[PDB]
RNA sequence: AUU
C-alpha cells in the first residue's frame, strides 16, 4: 500500500475543489527563456515564475517524493507557469512534462515535433 | 510623488543618527496602510525584493561559494517568501539555509526547524538575513525596554560566527529592538536602518551592518540609537510605493568574487581592515558547512 | 512581524 496524492489532488479539482494556495509568485522581467524548470526565474512574456518548493505536492503536502531517493525537482528552482493556467501551479505542474531536449513543457513551449 | 518614491525604500540620514532623543511612542502618519502591489505578488515577496534591491547599493563582500544564513524565514502561509526572493537574488551555487521556530516549505539547501538558540554552525557565515518576531511583542503591557529572547541569540551569533567583511539585514519594530544589537552595528564599516517602501506604514526597519570589522569603530548607546530610530520614523513620513518592483533587470547580486582568506587575530592590520571596510575581503575558513539544531528529549 |  501507498497514497497515491497525485490522483487525489486530481480528482479533488475535478470535484471543483479550491487550488493550493500560497504558491510564491516572483518579480522577474517576464523576458526570460521560457523554459519549465531553471535556476532563477525565466518567465517570457507568456509566463509566471513561482518558487519551485511551493508549487510541489509532495513538499506542499509534507508527503514523500514518488521515486527512490526521494528526490524533489522543484525544490531549489523557479517554475515557469503559463499565466492563464498560473491560477493552480501544483495541478499545472502536475499534471504536465518538460521535454528532455529544449527543456519547455509540452505542449507550452515546446515546438520539437515541428 | 516623492523622490524617495522610486527608491527601493528609505534609510536613516546621518543627522538623525547623531541625535540624543529620548524613546518616545511611534506615532506613524499612515500606520497600517496596505501598499497596491503588482498582481499576485505577497507582501513579503515585494519586500525582500526592496530590502535586495537596497543592498545592491552597498558594498557587500560577494565571494564565489558565498554562505548565507535566514533566520525566521517561515510564515503562517507554511511557505518561505523571503528564501524564495534571496535564492533569486544570489549568486547561482550560493549556499543558503534558513531556519524557523515552526516547519515550513523551503527553496534553502538545507532548513532547521527549533527555536534559533538551538541552532549551531561549525563555519562562519558572509551574509545573515533576520526576519524574526517574537508574537508575544504584540502584548505591550509595560514601558518599551530591550527585548532579549532570539536577539541575545542573534548577537552571539554575529560575534562568533560571521565572517570579517560579512554584512547583517536584522529586522526591527518599535517594540521588537534590542539595545546590543545597535551597539554591535558600530562593529561594521557603516550601518543603518532601512525601511522599505511597500511597507513604510509599519515601525518596521532592518538593522543593516556592512563589511564586519570584528571591532568597535564607533561606540553606539543602543537605547539612544532606537530613540532617535523611532523620532525619525515620527517626523518623517514616507509614502507608501511598489515603483521599485517593476525593474527587476538589474536586481542579481554582482559576483564579484571577493577574495576569503584565513587570517589569525593579530594579522589584522590596518591595511586588512582598509579592505574589508571595502567589500573587497571575507576573512574566514572555507571548511565544509556544518550545522544543527539541538533537541530536547522527553516523555 | 507573516499587508
Ligand atoms: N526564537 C525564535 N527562533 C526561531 N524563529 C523564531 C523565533 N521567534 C520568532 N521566530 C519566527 O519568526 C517568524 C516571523 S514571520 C517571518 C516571515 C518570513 N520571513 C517570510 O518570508 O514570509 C515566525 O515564523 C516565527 O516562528
Ligand atoms: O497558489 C496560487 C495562488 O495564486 O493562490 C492564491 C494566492 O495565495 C497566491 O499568492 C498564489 O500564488
Ligand atoms: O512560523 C509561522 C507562525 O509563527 C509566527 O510567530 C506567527 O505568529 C504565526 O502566525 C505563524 O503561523
Ligand atoms: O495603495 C497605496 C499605494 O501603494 C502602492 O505601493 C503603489 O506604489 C501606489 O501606486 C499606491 O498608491
Ligand atoms: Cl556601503
Ligand atoms: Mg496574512
Ligand atoms: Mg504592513
Ligand atoms: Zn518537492
Ligand atoms: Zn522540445
Amino acid at each position: 500500500f501507498a497514497v497515491d496524492a497525485a490522483k487525489a489532488y486530481k480528482d479533488y479539482l475535478a470535484s471543483g475543489g479550491q487550488p493550493i494556495t500560497n504558491c510564491v509568485k516572483m518579480l522577474c522581467t517576464h523576458t526570460g527563456t521560457g523554459q519549465a524548470i531553471t535556476v532563477t526565474p525565466e518567465a517570457n512574456m507568456d509566463q509566471e515564475s513561482f518558487g519551485g518548493a511551493s508549487c510541489c505536492l509532495y513538499c506542499r503536502c509534507h508527503i514523500d517524493h514518488p521515486n527512490p531517493k526521494g528526490f524533489c525537482d522543484l525544490k531549489g528552482k523557479y517554475v515557469q507557469i503559463p499565466t492563464t493556467c498560473a491560477n493552480d501551479p501544483v495541478g499545472f505542474t502536475l499534471k504536465n512534462t518538460v521535454c528532455t531536449v529544449c527543456g519547455m513543457w509540452k505542449g507550452y513551449g515546446c515546438s520539437c515535433d515541428q | 510623488n516623492s523622490s524617495q518614491a522610486w527608491q527601493p525604500g528609505v534609510a536613516m540620514p546621518n543627522l538623525y543618527k547623531m541625535q540624543r532623543m529620548l524613546l518616545e511612542k511611534c506615532d506613524l502618519q499612515n500606520y497600517g496602510d496596505s501598499a497596491t502591489l503588482p498582481k499576485g505578488i505577497m507582501m513579503n515577496v515585494a519586500k525582500y525584493t526592496q530590502l535586495c534591491q537596497y543592498l545592491n547599493t552597498l558594498t557587500l563582500a560577494v565571494p564565489y561559494n558565498m554562505r548565507v544564513i535566514h533566520f525566521g524565514a517561515g510564515s503562517d502561509k507554511g511557505v518561505a517568501p523571503g528564501t524564495a526572493v534571496l535564492r533569486q537574488w544570489l549568486p547561482t551555487g550560493t549556499l543558503l539555509v534558513d531556519s524557523d521556530l515552526n516547519d515550513f516549505v523551503s527553496d534553502a539547501d538545507s532548513t532547521l526547524i527549533g527555536d534559533c538558540a538551538t541552532v549551531h554552525t561549525a563555519n562562519k557565515w558572509d551574509l545573515i538575513i533576520s526576519d524574526m518576531y517574537d508574537p508575544k511583542t504584540k502584548n505591550v503591557t509595560k514601558e518599551n525596554d530591550s527585548k532579549e529572547g532570539f536577539f541575545t541569540y542573534i548577537c552571539g551569533f554575529i560575534q562568533q560566527k560571521l565572517a570579517l567583511g560579512g554584512s547583517v539585514a536584522i529586522k526591527i519594530t518599535e517594540h521588537s529592538w534590542n539595545a546590543d544589537l545597535y551597539k554591535l552595528m558600530g562593529h561594521f564599516a557603516w550601518w543603518t536602518a532601512f525601511v522599505t517602501n511597500v511597507n513604510a506604514s509599519s515601525s518596521e526597519a532592518f538593522l543593516i551592518g556592512c563589511n564586519y570589522l570584528g571591532k568597535p569603530r564607533e561606540q553606539i548607546d543602543g537605547y539612544v540609537m532606537h530613540a532617535n530610530y523611532i523620532f525619525w520614523r515620527n517626523t518623517n513620513p514616507i509614502q507608501l510605493s511598489s515603483y521599485s518592483l517593476f525593474d527587476m533587470s538589474k536586481f542579481p547580486l554582482k559576483l564579484r568574487g571577493t577574495a576569503v582568506m584565513s587570517l589569525k587575530e593579530g594579522q589584522i592590520n590596518d591595511m586588512i581592515l582598509s579592505l574589508l571596510s571595502k567589500g573587497r575581503l571575507i576573512i574566514r575558513e572555507n571548511n565544509r558547512v556544518v550545522i544543527s539544531s539541538d533537541v530536547l528529549v522527553n516523555n
